[PDB]
């Protein structure tokens, strides 16, 4: 998780 | 990429070139983890 803008948790 | 055939999509062009990484057939991993890298590599290409 380095250059991340993506917020997305709860991932399936 | 809908441009030419189409009007527009308003895409911020790192995304467009991410999809340009895939029709050239490479990953997305290089991109953001080489954000400034590739950017300024291109910028050196610009000055060249």
């Amino acid at each position: 998780c380095d250059v991340v803008i993506g917020i997305i948790n709860n991932t399936v | 990429w809908t441009f030419g055939a189409g009007a527009a999509l308003q895409i911020p062009f790192a995304m467009q070139m991410a999809y340009r990484f895939n029709g050239i057939g490479v990953t997305q991993n290089v991109l953001y983890e080489n954000q400034k890298q590739i950017a300024n590599q291109f910028n050196k290409a610009i000055s060249q």
